[PDB]
RNA sequence: UAAGGUGAUAUGAACCGUUAUAACCGGCGAUUUCCGAAUGGGGAAACCCAGUGUGUUUCGACACACUAUCAUUAACUGAAUCCAUAGGUUAAUGAGGCGAACCGGGGGAACUGAAACAUCUAAGUACCCCGAGGAAAAGAAAUCAACCGAGAUUCCCCCAGUAGCGGCGAGCGAACGGGGAGCAGCCCAGAGCCUGAAUCAGUGUGUGUGUUAGUGGAAGCGUCUGGAAAGGCGCGCGAUACAGGGUGACAGCCCCGUACACAAAAAUGCACAUGCUGUGAGCUCGAUGAGUAGGGCGGGACACGUGGUAUCCUGUCUGAAUAUGGGGGGACCAUCCUCCAAGGCUAAAUACUCCUGACUGACCGAUAGUGAACCAGUACCGUGAGGGAAAGGCGAAAAGAAC
RNA sequence: UUUUGUAUAAUGGGUCAGCGACUUAUAUUCUGUAGCAAGGUUAACCGAAUAGGGGAGCCGAAGGGAAACCGAGUCUUAACUGGGCGUUAAGUUGCAGGGUAUAGACCCGAAACCCGGUGAUCUAGCCAUGGGCAGGUUGAAGGUUGGGUAACACUAACUGGAGGACCGAACCGACUAAUGUUGAAAAAUUAGCGGAUGACUUGUGGCUGGGGGUGAAAGGCCAAUCAAACCGGGAGAUAGCU
RNA sequence: CGAAGGUGUGCUGUGAGGCAUGCUGGAGGUAUCAGAAGUGCGAAUGCUGACAUAAGUAACGAUAAAGCGGGUGAAAAGCCCGCUCGCCGGAAGACCAAGGGUUCCUGUCCAACGUUAAUCGGGGCAGGGUGAGUCGACCCCUAAGGCGAGGCCGAAAGGCGUAGUCGAUGGGAAACAGGUUAAUAUUCCUGUACUUGGUGUUACUGCGAAGGGGGGACGGAGAAGGCUAUGUUGGCCGGGCG
RNA sequence: UACGGUGCUGAAGCAACAAAUGCCCUGCUUCCAGGAAAAGCCUCUAAGCAUCAGGUAACAUCAAAUCGUACCCCAAACCGACACAGGUGGUCAGGUAGAGAAUACCAAGGCGCUUGAGAGAACUCGGGUGAAGGAACUAGGCAAAAUGGUGCCGUAACUUCGGGAGAAGGCACGCUGAUAUGUAGGUGAGGUCCCUCGCGGAUGGAGCUGAAAUCAGUCGAAGAUACCAGCUGGCUGCAACUGUUUAUUAAAAACACAGCACUGUGCAAACACGAAAGUGGACGUAUACGGUGUGACGCCUGCCCGGUGCCGGAAGGUUAAUU
RNA sequence: AAUUCCUUGUCGGGUAAGUUCCGACCUGCACGAAUGGCGUAAUGAUGGCCAGGCUGUCUCCACCCGAGACUCAGUGAAAUUGAACUCGCUGUGAAGAUGCAGUGUACCCGCGGCAAGACGGAAAGACCCCGUGAACCUUUACUAUAGCUUGACACUGAACAU
RNA sequence: CUUUAAUGUUUGAUGUUCUAACGUUGACCCGUAAUCCGGGUUGCGGACAGUGUCUGGUGGGUAGUUUGACUGGGGCGGUCU
RNA sequence: AGGGGCGUAGUUCAAUUGGUAGAGCACCGGUUUCCAAAACCGGGUGUUGGGAGUUCGAGUCUCUCCGCCCCUGCCA
């Protein structure tokens, strides 16, 4: 499903709005995107279903950090 | 219930 | 005159048999209220 | 525990027991067909069809055992592709489903009210989904206060229908503060000096107190009416027992019990003590949670509907300081107070009752009370989901009417 | 009962018996009553516990003003001789009652909306695999053999067996009329009628699910129910109406 | 020494009522003053049960048709037997599938059930009855389609789908005639056959896949030809002389 | 001997002809709309065995389990609340007449339909017949009556040349005899030849079966005698037609229809169903597919782009988030 | 004219008489060219009109055969119903009387018939209206929204040229 | 101040060429007894396409509703202070 | 019937909408032509349907009255 692999991202439901404030309800979904990271270790491309909010925190905390939360999250990656 | 048939004036 | 009823055991089964009842959720939902009811007959299977 | 006993309609037959292997009650085991998470495969549930292995032989067969999937862990093997990796085969554990309400979370109406109807209300209700427990959740201040102070969370009564929110309509509706119930505080973000300290979890070992069968348990006769006395009329007696029930009409003394006094081979709860197995206590010096806080955009949650709207959560886009520093004090700034987020754990006070036991009712008494006092979620109806009844009383004793 | 008005030929009732509708909670106001009284009273909670404790609070004894404020006065105004509102007047807590408010709010009754399920054993379409269509006619293309042409074309005869072809049983349809209408039957029977090798018909399975299906299209059909199925829930929806 | 209840009677009050009694019944009932209400019913096309009305009226379910003798029996238009008559005969006969579930056969009974009576019954009761290597199913095989490891996707639930695995209405080995029971038969019996596997013996010996190929394997219509089922006649056999 | 029965015995048990919708035939011929799969079965070799195993063949032998099996099954046993004038798939298909599974009468077989008995009114239902007239009835020839078969003769406008057409209209039909005692035809034995020899070939015609026609005779009012079985013609509106539709008051001029045109769509197609994946479209590719309107065919389809849509253009005006 | 209000338009044909039909006329209230126009063989349980045949359709019904109806025996409903000792007339009267006034008539009670009335029975009227009812449907009604489409940012980089 | 010529800078506007994100319902290999999926190789496309947030337009495609009263019945007409 | 519109030169139409009514054609007169017309020059024309008003003043504004158009007259 819709589900960022590393920050948990997952859709929401709100409302749309109107000049009336007329409420329908909607969903907001993450902006995810699948994507082949380099990891360096294992010399490999491994390929994950990533939010762009989640992107950033790939450049700031490594791609070896995050895999290794997520190891412990059994995310399956 | 059933089938009321009618001569409704009209 | 042809009426609503044309008995057919195979179908019956297939249609509303324990088998095909409990193969969902939502036919074993209808097992979890019949039961709750105190049901006799949990299905139409003999 | 026992002189009676082989469940009921429901007799009978054939028997078993009688002083302790009848029966009955309880504890612990044994057995526990088939279907059903159903798990060897399949399947129209209670059926069909196997494989492997062990052991049997009358050479026709036969009897057990194992063989689902997923998650986790460990071995062995094993691509493209050299290592590897994916993958594959075993072996260990664990999970599957069911179940009343209560709880947390993920989703989430409309009728209705507004005398219409859009914002709003209904309502984060109904319902669906996920997960957990006996409770859950929450919880140890980046909290409030106001220059005085308070000191986690939860629950109750106030504060108060106040302050506010609101087509400022309908309606929604606090907090501060106060009185109570109950109270409990800790760990990591790191290394030493000490040292196994406190404490917690496993387990045995006893004690105490329960639970699962039980034991004893007081004291009245006469007469009258009457089918029958427990009633009448007399005269007694017991009471830590005059709670109830039954007995041929209304029984303290007829029976079962009740008040009291006792009981456990075995299993088990609870609590204390104690022994092991882990578990680390104390001191010093450090360290002090970053794509985070904050911001832009779109929503949501706070009583608070964007409003001048703080605070909280974030779908999106950005993005700090970091103790010489930050957060908050309902726009915002200064001053001053207060606290230290971006890591965790935590009993009690609280909610509920499918179920067990006892007891209670100005609750019902067969069209009432559960739909059901009766072989009722039955008969019956409907393809199905589902809907869903009617139906109690002979008499003290069946003596149920020989002829 | 409803009405200006009912013997009314307006509604209701075959009869009896049973059942069947002003209640409950909280808050508020008013009356009655009881207690205390410028005071009255506690809530939660504690408690051998309907006592007692708990005065946390609530109402009242002081109001005026938007408010700050002032205060038996106060506001208005620059100020009032003024004017508005106040100042002599007992309240408060129980109990009962009359009301109101929030809840279903005396009871019964909508057509509907929303939510979760059950239904294509009927019917509609489609899919797979099978079956059925007596008999009698008409005689296409093509083919052969002639006649004709340089060769065709063309023509004749004979073979052939084409068709949402013909007549007509089974089968399927359902146009007319009669009967039947508390039926034999919740759509049929009788006598006629249309199609009847096809866009045919049928058996057995399968698939499409409710704002959806399916529809050679009528708002038709989707289990005797369809301009939005059925079942349960919201739900005792709502009903200025009877 | 007769409570409530019911059913009469009498008295009494302004009324809702009250008092007492005779009978029924056979065990509860309750003064007074207070307290609390599921506290008072004729109606709501009210609800449930019982009972009327129409009413001994309509109807007694195809206009295919009955009649008689005898029998059984308490009783015969309806049952049994017999002789006639009439009806169907592409069905109103016979055998199945689907579906039902004992309705089958025998004995016994007539309350209810049968639109009447019933001796009878598909009614009640008690027994009996369903016999398979070849018929089916199961089994092997697949169609539409369903489920679906992993996988892809999706707030959750879940959706789709690969390998696979199910799923006949289709494709796959083999039995016929005769006899027999109150009720069963290609199942039992008699006679005569056949098939697929297992095992063993003997002889001769290339076997072998989840693989390849072949086969299985397929339309509509039409036209005949060769046949049989079957029927007719003759012959034959037996019987008949009306 | 118990009306049953039981036991024993038991003759002929042939031919010809007719003949299927069954079989050969899952064939043959032909057509376009171009007509399952898999396994069993046969065969081929890989890897893995090739002394073995395994295969082939012949005997002997075992095994073939389990479940269903009664009965109803176009109905009193199933679906319709009923012992319900309804519905319900397959198989079997006798005689006479007949083209026939129509129809009539029968066989085998099975039934007389679970209230009767009387009476013989009105009226109602289902039928029969009808003087005279013959649609005067009535919204309307509704209904009824009538027509009805085979053979032959004959047959118009119009036509898309097929039709219209069974157009209309008419004639002959029984029975007996003769042609010809039972014909033409069909079938075909014996016999006689031939065979590389059989379920053979050629002759051969016995015996069966058997129309149709003509002639002669004969009966009746009537000979397609019953049942069965078109009413016909003329003008015209609408729709081309076969078909489909309101299960249960409407079968039509409505829908569909072939044909025509416009338009979209270049295939990871448009589009549609799906939060998505995917699927259909289509295992198709513009000679294709979707949508829309019209609705065979014949002759034709004129004028308006102002309005509203759609398409193309993009300079300018205006204009969001953002900065 | 499936289209013509006036309208039975006018004329002709058909009839004894034709508001229908057929042929023309054009004055098209308010036909018209793929929401197709005009024609069209064949087809039609198609609509209208005419003729022959044919007849109980009718003038005008009669008889007969069956099944009911009627009588007897057996079994044995239903809808409805405030209670009835349930006459006519005229008048009155929630304004159309079995029930009121006046008056007339009428012995008590069945059976077979006919339906004028009991504003007969059936079903809280479908027409009409109302409610600040319901539902579907339409659109340039309102407010939204799926979808489609535009741009910015993100996924999303490099170099060069203007 | 104007006119501004050049100068660096900071933002954009196109155009061209790349690959390395991303796409591939191209080919090939493996998982594998596999028209799924995944991985690998390669080709093509390529900073587009596509998707997310925000935003303008369109939108009976689908919803929730409104659409007055008086009135010699209503509608139409007229009226509403 | 009811409601809206219309009446302007000889015929078809503008109007200003409170203060003075135009255009086209037609008509007339004069050119041109052998002549008619076509063409050229020049020009006169109106109670603005009728009435009653409103105003200092009406074709204009108001109301009736004639004539001519356009709409409606519906549910049973
Ligand atoms: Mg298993
Ligand atoms: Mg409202
Ligand atoms: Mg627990
Ligand atoms: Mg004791
Ligand atoms: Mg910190
Ligand atoms: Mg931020
Ligand atoms: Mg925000
Ligand atoms: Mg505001
Ligand atoms: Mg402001
Ligand atoms: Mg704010
Ligand atoms: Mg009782
Ligand atoms: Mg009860
Ligand atoms: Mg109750
Ligand atoms: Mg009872
Ligand atoms: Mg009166
Ligand atoms: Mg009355
Ligand atoms: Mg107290
Ligand atoms: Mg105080
Ligand atoms: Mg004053
Ligand atoms: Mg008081
Ligand atoms: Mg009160
Ligand atoms: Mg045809
Ligand atoms: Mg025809
Ligand atoms: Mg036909
Ligand atoms: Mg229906
Ligand atoms: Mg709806
Ligand atoms: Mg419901
Ligand atoms: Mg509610
Ligand atoms: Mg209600
Ligand atoms: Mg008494
Ligand atoms: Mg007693
Ligand atoms: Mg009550
Ligand atoms: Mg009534
Ligand atoms: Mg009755
Ligand atoms: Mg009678
Ligand atoms: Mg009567
Ligand atoms: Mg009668
Ligand atoms: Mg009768
Ligand atoms: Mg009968
Ligand atoms: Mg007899
Ligand atoms: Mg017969
Ligand atoms: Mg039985
Ligand atoms: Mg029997
Ligand atoms: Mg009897
Ligand atoms: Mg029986
Ligand atoms: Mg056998
Ligand atoms: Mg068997
Ligand atoms: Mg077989
Ligand atoms: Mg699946
Ligand atoms: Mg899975
Ligand atoms: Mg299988
Ligand atoms: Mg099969
Ligand atoms: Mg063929
Ligand atoms: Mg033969
Ligand atoms: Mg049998
Ligand atoms: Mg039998
Ligand atoms: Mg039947
Ligand atoms: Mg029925
Ligand atoms: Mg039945
Ligand atoms: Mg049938
Ligand atoms: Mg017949
Ligand atoms: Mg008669
Ligand atoms: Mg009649
Ligand atoms: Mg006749
Ligand atoms: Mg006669
Ligand atoms: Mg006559
Ligand atoms: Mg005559
Ligand atoms: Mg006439
Ligand atoms: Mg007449
Ligand atoms: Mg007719
Ligand atoms: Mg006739
Ligand atoms: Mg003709
Ligand atoms: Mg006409
Ligand atoms: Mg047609
Ligand atoms: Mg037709
Ligand atoms: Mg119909
Ligand atoms: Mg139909
Ligand atoms: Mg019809
Ligand atoms: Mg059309
Ligand atoms: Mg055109
Ligand atoms: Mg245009
Ligand atoms: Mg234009
Ligand atoms: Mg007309
Ligand atoms: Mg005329
Ligand atoms: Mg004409
Ligand atoms: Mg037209
Ligand atoms: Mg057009
Ligand atoms: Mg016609
Ligand atoms: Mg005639
Ligand atoms: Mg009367
Ligand atoms: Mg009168
Ligand atoms: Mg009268
Ligand atoms: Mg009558
Ligand atoms: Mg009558
Ligand atoms: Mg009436
Ligand atoms: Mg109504
Ligand atoms: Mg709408
Ligand atoms: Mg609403
Ligand atoms: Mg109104
Ligand atoms: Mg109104
Ligand atoms: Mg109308």
């Amino acid at each position: 499903s819709r589900v960022c692999q590393v920050t948990g991202k997952r859709p929401v439901t709100g409302n749309n709005r109107s000049h009336a404030l007329n409420a329908t309800k909607r969903r907001f979904l993450p902006n995810l995107h699948s994507h082949r990271f380099w990891v360096e270790s294992e010399k490999r491309f491994v390929t994950l279903r990533v939010s762009a909010k989640g992107m950033r925190v790939i450049d700031k905390k490594g791609i070896d950090t995050v895999l290794a939360e997520l190891r412990a999250r059994g995310e399956k990656y | 219930a059933a089938a009321a048939v009618r001569n409704a004036r009209w | 005159m042809k009426r609503t009823f044309q008995p057919s055991v195979l179908k019956r089964n297939r249609s509303h048999g324990f088998r095909a009842r409990m193969a969902t959720k939502n036919g074993r939902q209808v097992l979890a209220r019949r039961r709750a009811k105190g049901r006799a007959r949990l299905t139409v299977s003999k």
